[PDB]
């Protein structure tokens, strides 16, 4: 219903409460899994799989 | 003084309440969250509006403790169970159905493997039940 | 006779397992039992505290449930059916060539339907293998 | 402690008694208080000339 | 009352002795019964003959009305005494639970033997004729006892809070006659006092238009069997044979003054089935006989005028207001001494409820004051 | 273990605050009825006269 | 004071409500359950392979042969069915001798 | 103030301006916690739950976890 409970003034307060820091975390977690994911699936190395034409799940479910 | 709840609220704000009357008004003209005289009762203002008591360190007139004759009634029936003893009968029966929650929890969302996997790898293909045994006049 | 069907009919002590029991409602009532956290019919309640961690929990073990138990089966699907159909032909692979292989599969599912329709259409006159190559 | 509370509310519920506002009762039970020592006085009056008549 | 072992081998021993009893009780109570069909047959008013039809104004349902289709026979003494109307009264009771058995076993055939060894192990349902000896019939009472407490303040808290939550005296007599109506037996309600409440309840609901439930709670608080309960008009049937019995008993008392002759275990029986007198309160002939004279006045006189008595719901609940005892409290004073919340200390407060005890606290004065000035100057300084 | 209890917790308040008004409005009747009875008895001129009728004075 | 919620067990308490709170609910539920199973509880193959798996049937391995194999050898051996009488072959025992040695 | 869609709730005033005025503040008794007390910032010299845990640290634990959870297999690949 979001009547009241401890409210951060700034990202400094996190730490003032526990609950705020695992939430914290939390949001950590989700907003560095995107960098990661954009260096990891935008390296140089990664390859197309040559067999990518073989079999598709377009054909599948099709 | 002791961080302990009070009597529940609700989330509602007792000046407004369609049974604010049921609640005393202090000399503040705020109304109690509970039926008891409370001082220092107040108002926060979130989103909406809801009403607080404080506990605090007061001292009150303590009448002389009554005889036993006028206030007990020693009519209990086998079926009748005490709030009190319920709340421990409820306690007791939450903390176990707690465990075994967390237990099949744990065990559903990180051990046990999915039916009918692609690669046969994990999880169980079915299989047929209640097949005839000891019936060859059936075939 | 047999079974009785009122509740005080009590099968334990009640100072059993009192301390346990104690703790967990202590757990229980320090942030539920106050006066502004109103629930909306049980399902929502009012501490901030309470989203704020339940959210990332909930969220957490879903994904987790999701990606080692739900994907893992279309993505072992993409690697047995692109590398010779058979489980013991993607085992023949070294574990780099299934990483790739996987990756590939993961970049295929963040494309989606906005992605280059390269990466399932072959394009005439490619020289990589066709549909056929294992029939 | 508080006995009839206790079964009063529970018995409500147990009957398909879900409503906790009573505006009925509360309107005939509103405004019931101890009356001041005039009150009295005049109560009194009113009932000494009830029994001489 | 819970089933025991020690009331099973009881029942169990004295089983074909009571059948043979409740044979014969049945014998006598038929022809009790064919005598009092045949004089309301000859002599009973035309629409209580012809069970005239009463519906409902809502859902046209039919139902008993009171005034129709149920009559005093002011002239029953002639062929029929009250010692025999008690006992056609309790063998109707006896016979009701009988029949509920009976039918059970017909429909279940050989499976009903462990539900009758569950029969057996308890009094509540078992006859009285079952009980060969003083205290096996006051073991008996005590169990029916024990039902009436456990029934009926559900039927009285179902009908005064709906009464009160759908609708409110006319006046202040009727107020106070509503309001001492529903006390506990622990005080004496006074029977003119409480009269108009009859009136008021027939403005809000008559027998006619009893509810269900409201009919399954009376039916639990008078001892009569309602599994299968299947529709109103039976059960309803039952009950309204019940009282028209006690009411043709009690206009031949009153006009005989058979109470006052009648001997003190008569009379308490006189009470019992009218719900009015405990076993278990061990009452002595004054109290009983108040009750009785309490309950006669309520009566009215227009009961011995005219035999009409005042409305079968209100009747009912003032009746079963002396099984409403005070709610139980058990424990010394001293107990209030104790803490509910002492294995929250270990945890302390947090930074919310430090700021809470701050702010509300005894400095709670000082603090506003603070917060006030310095928002008015922030406020100032922005304009 | 969830809805009743909630549902008994709301009446809570409002039952207990009728019952005091209820035990108040006891206690105010039971005042009301008190009334303090003066009674008259016989003046005791009448029985002196009485007594000098009697010495025939 | 006594009240179905606080002092019944649990089972006791569900019977009271379903049978004299909402019986008509209850009864309505079961014939919905009993259509349901008699209607609605039977899958042909072909629509396991079309919608009954995660990622879709694998024909590599054939899971519902080896299944209907397993439960036939399973009847055959518990049962002692003879699968070489002639109503399963249509031909005499002699004759499927005979077909034995030309193929 | 709100941080994202929580709201901070704020007291409602009880005593009357004149009352108020009236009212001598003592900033001696009050708590270390709250003094210079603000109401847009009330916890701003609240004690840190583990000294020298920052939120900037959590948010950085996070962030490394996210990038175990992306990378690990990248240099301990395993086989189907
Ligand atoms: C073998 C086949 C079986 C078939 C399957 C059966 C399945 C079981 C169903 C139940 C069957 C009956 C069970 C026995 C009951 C006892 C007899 C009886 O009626 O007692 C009176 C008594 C009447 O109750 P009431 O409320 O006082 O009656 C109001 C009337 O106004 C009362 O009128 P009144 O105020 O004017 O007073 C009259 C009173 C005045 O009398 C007295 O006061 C004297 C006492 C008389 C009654 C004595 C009863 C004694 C009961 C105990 C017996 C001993 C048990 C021993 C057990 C242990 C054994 C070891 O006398 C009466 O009570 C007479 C009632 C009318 C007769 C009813 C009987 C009709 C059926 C029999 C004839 C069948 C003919 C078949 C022809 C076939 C042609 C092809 O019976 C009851 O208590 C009612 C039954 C309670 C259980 C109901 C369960 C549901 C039934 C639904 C049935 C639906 C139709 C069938 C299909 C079912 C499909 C699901
Ligand atoms: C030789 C004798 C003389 C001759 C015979 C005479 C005639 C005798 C027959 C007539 C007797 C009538 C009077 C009976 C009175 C007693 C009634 C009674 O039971 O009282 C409760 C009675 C205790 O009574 P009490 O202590 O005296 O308390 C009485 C109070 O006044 C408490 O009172 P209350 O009012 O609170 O209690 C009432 C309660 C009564 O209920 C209960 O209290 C529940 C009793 C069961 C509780 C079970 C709890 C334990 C569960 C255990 C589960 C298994 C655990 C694991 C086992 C592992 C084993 C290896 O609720 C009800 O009344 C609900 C009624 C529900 C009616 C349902 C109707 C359904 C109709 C369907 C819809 C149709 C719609 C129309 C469709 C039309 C379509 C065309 O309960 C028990 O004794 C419990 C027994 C539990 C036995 C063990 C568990 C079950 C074992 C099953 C074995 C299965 C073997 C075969 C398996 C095969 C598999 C393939
Ligand atoms: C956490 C999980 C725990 C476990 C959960 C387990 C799973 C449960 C899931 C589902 C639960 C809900 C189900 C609801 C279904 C729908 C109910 C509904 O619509 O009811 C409407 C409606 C509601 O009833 P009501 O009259 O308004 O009042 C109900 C209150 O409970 C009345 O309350 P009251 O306070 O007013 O009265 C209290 C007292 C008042 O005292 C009395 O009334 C005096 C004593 C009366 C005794 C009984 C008299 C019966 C007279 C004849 C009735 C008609 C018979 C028709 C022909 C026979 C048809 C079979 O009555 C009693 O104490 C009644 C005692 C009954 C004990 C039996 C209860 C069942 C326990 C299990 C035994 C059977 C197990 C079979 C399966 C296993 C086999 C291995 O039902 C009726 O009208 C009753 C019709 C009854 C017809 C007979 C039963 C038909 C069903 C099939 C029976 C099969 C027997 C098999 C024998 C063994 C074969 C091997
Ligand atoms: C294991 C056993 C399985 C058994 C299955 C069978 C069913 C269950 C059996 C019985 C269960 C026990 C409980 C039953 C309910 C009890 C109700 C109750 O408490 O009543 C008290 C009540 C006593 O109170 P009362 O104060 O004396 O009088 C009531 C007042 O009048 C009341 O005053 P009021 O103001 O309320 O007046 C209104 C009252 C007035 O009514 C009455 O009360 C009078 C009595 C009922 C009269 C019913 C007949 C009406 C005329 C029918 C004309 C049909 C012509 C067709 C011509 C076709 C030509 C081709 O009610 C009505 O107006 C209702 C009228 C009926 C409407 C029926 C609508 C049906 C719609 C069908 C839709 C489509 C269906 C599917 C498609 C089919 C076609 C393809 O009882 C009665 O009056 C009679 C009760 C009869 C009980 C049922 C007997 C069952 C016999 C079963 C034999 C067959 C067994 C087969 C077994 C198979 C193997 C297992
Ligand atoms: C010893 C037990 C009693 C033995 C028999 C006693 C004497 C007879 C009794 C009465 C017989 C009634 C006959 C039918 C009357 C009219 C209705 C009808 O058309 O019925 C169709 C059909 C009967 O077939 P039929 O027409 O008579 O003749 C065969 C036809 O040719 C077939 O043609 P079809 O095309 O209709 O065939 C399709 C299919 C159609 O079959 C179905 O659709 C099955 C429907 C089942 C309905 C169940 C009703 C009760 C529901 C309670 C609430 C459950 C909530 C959800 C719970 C989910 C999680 C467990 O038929 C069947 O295969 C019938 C098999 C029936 C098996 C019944 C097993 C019940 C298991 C209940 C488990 C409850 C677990 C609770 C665990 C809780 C733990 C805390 O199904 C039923 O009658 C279903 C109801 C059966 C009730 C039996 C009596 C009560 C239950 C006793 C056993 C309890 C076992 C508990 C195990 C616990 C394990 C942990
Ligand atoms: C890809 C295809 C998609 C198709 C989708 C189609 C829509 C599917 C929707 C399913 C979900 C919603 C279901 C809602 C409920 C539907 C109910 C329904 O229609 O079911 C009917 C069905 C019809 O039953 P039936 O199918 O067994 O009918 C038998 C009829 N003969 C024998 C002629 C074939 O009912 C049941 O399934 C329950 C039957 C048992 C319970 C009732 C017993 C009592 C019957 C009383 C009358 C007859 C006996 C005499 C009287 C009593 C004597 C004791
Ligand atoms: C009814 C049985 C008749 C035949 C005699 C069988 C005796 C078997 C030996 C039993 C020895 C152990 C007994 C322990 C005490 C049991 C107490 C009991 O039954 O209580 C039920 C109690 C629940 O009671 P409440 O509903 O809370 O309230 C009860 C008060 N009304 O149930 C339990 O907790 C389960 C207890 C199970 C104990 C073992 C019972 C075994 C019964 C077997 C019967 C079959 C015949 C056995 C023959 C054995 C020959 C060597
Ligand atoms: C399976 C069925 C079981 C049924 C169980 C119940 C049976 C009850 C039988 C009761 C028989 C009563 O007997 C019957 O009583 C009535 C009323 O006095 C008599 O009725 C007689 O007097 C009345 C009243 O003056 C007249 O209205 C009526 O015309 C006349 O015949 C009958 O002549 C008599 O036969």
């Amino acid at each position: 219903m979001l009547l009241g409970g401890f409210v951060p003034r700034r990202f400094s307060q996190f730490n003032r409460d526990p609950c705020w820091m695992f939430f914290i975390f939390s949001v950590g977690f989700w907003l560095g899994e995107y960098p990661a994911m954009m260096i990891k699936y935008n390296a140089r190395d990664l390859v197309y799989d040559p067999h990518r034409y073989v079999w598709s799940h377009h054909d599948d479910h099709h | 003084v002791g961080n302990g709840p009070t009597f529940s609220t609700g989330g509602e704000c007792m000046n407004t309440c369609d049974i604010q009357n049921a609640f005393p008004m202090n000399d503040r003209g705020v109304r109690s969250s509970s039926p008891f005289q409370e001082p220092n009762t107040a108002i926060y203002d979130s989103y909406l509006a809801w009403t607080y008591f404080q506990p605090m360190d007061v001292h009150i007139e303590k009448l002389p403790a009554p005889e036993a004759k006028y206030y007990q009634r020693h009519t209990k029936k086998p079926w009748d169970v005490s709030s009190t003893e319920l709340t421990e009968i409820q306690s007791r029966k939450k903390y176990f159905q707690t465990l075994g929650y967390l237990v099949a929890f744990i065990y559903l969302y990180f051990l046990m493997p999915k039916e009918k996997s692609f690669s046969g790898l994990s999880g169980p293909d079915g299989h047929w039940i209640m097949l005839p045994k000891g019936r060859p006049e059936l075939f | 006779v047999l079974f009785s069907t009122y509740r005080s009919s009590r099968l334990v002590s009640k100072e059993f397992l009192h301390g346990p029991v104690m703790r967990f409602r202590a757990l229980g009532e320090y942030y539920f039992q106050r006066a502004w956290n109103g629930t909306l019919n049980w399902a929502l309640p009012g501490e901030y505290r309470l989203y704020a961690v339940m959210i990332p929990f909930i969220y957490f073990y879903h994904r987790w449930h999701n990606d080692h138990t739900l994907d893992r089966d279309h993505v072992e699907k993409a690697m047995i059916m692109r590398w010779g159909g058979t489980l013991e032909d993607v085992r023949k692979l070294s574990a780099k060539d299934q990483l790739r292989v996987r990756c590939f599969t993961d970049i295929e599912k963040l494309y989606s339907a906005y992605g280059p329709k390269d990466t399932y259409l072959q394009p005439p006159g490619d020289t990589l293998p066709g549909k056929d190559f294992y029939r | 402690w508080c006995p009839e509370v206790r079964d009063r509310a529970e018995l409500e519920v147990d009957i398909t008694g879900w409503q906790w506002w009573s505006p009925l009762e509360e309107r005939r039970l509103l405004p019931v208080r101890l009356r001041s020592v005039n009150e009295v006085r005049e109560i009194m009056s009113k009932t000494q000339a009830k029994k001489s008549a | 009352m819970q089933g025991s072992w020690s009331v099973l081998k009881k029942n169990c021993s004295n089983f074909f002795p009571g059948l043979l009893a409740f044979a014969q009780q049945t014998q006598e109570a038929y022809g009790i019964w064919l005598r009092i069909y045949n004089r309301q047959q000859k002599y009973g008013p035309t629409d209580f003959v012809e069970q005239s039809e009463t519906f409902s104004p809502d859902y046209h349902k039919r139902f008993h009305s009171q005034d129709k289709n149920m009559w005093v026979d002011k002239e029953l003494c002639t062929e029929v005494s009250q010692k025999e109307v008690a006992r056609l009264m309790t063998y109707k009771l006896d016979m009701w639970r009988m029949a509920h058995c009976a039918g059970a076993l017909l429909a279940t055939g050989g499976y009903a033997i462990p539900f009758g060894l569950f029969w057996l192990a308890n009094d509540t349902w078992v006859p009285s004729s079952f009980n060969l000896t003083g205290e096996e019939l006051r073991a008996w009472r005590e169990a029916q006892d024990l039902y009436r407490y456990r029934s009926a303040p559900s039927y009285l808290t179902d009908t005064k809070w709906h009464f009160d939550f759908h609708a409110y005296p006319w006046n202040e007599t009727q107020e106070r006659a509503w309001d001492d109506l529903f006390e506990k037996n622990d005080v004496r309600r006074d029977p003119k006092v409480v009269r108009p409440a009859a009136e008021m309840y027939d403005g809000f609901i008559k027998f006619e238009l009893i509810r269900r439930k409201s009919l399954r709670h009376l039916c639990r608080s008078m001892n009569i069997p309602t599994f299968p309960m299947l529709a109103r008009l039976c059960n309803g049937t039952r009950v309204r044979d019940y009282w028209n019995l006690a009411w043709c008993e009690d206009y031949m008392v009153i006009t005989q003054r058979l109470h006052e002759s009648m001997t003190d275990e008569e009379l308490y029986d006189y009470a019992w089935r009218r719900y009015l007198a405990p076993y278990d309160k061990n009452l002595n002939r004054e109290q009983l006989m108040e009750r009785v004279e309490d309950y006669f006045e309520f009566l009215g006189p227009d009961f011995v005028a005219h035999g009409k008595a005042p409305n079968l719901v209100i009747l009912t609940n003032y009746v079963l207001g002396y099984y409403n005892d005070p709610a139980y409290l058990e424990g010394d004073i001293s107990e209030l001494d104790k803490n509910d919340y002492d294995h929250l200390a270990s945890w302390g407060k947090d930074a919310f409820l430090r700021r809470l005890e701050f702010e509300n606290g005894p400095l709670r004065d000082q603090v506003e004051a603070h917060t006030q000035r310095l928002l008015a100057e922030r406020a100032a300084i922005a304009k | 273990d969830i809805m009743v209890p909630s549902f008994v917790y709301n009446k809570l308040p409002v039952i207990h605050f009728l019952q005091e008004k209820r035990a108040e409005q006891k206690l105010r009747r039971v005042l009301d009825e008190t009334y303090t009875e003066w009674t008259e008895e016989l003046d005791q001129a009448h029985v002196t006269d009485a007594i000098t009728r009697s010495l025939n004075i | 004071v006594y009240t179905r919620w606080k002092c019944d067990r649990l089972p006791v308490f569900q019977l009271k409500l379903f049978t004299q709170e909402y019986p008509m609910h209850a009864a309505v539920g079961i014939f919905t359950i009993i259509f349901l199973w008699k209607h609605m509880s039977h899958c042909s193959e072909e629509t396991e392979r079309k919608y009954g798996w995660w990622a879709g049937y694998p024909y590599w391995r054939d899971p519902i042969a080896r299944r209907n194999e397993t439960k036939y050898k399973q009847m055959i051996i518990n049962n002692d069915v003879d699968i070489t009488h002639p109503k399963w072959t249509g031909c005499s025992v002699e004759q499927l001798e005979e077909l034995s040695r030309v193929v | 103030y709100n941080m994202l869609v929580f709201r901070d709730p704020k007291r409602r005033p009880q005593l009357s301006e004149e009352e108020r005025a009236k009212v001598v503040v003592n900033q001696a008794e009050w708590p270390e916690e709250f003094k210079d007390f603000d109401p847009d910032d009330p916890y701003k010299n609240s004690p840190e739950i583990i000294k020298g845990m920052s939120s900037w640290n959590l948010f950085l634990w996070g962030v490394e976890c996210a990038f175990i959870y992306q990378f690990y297999e990248l240099v301990f690949p395993k086989s189907i």
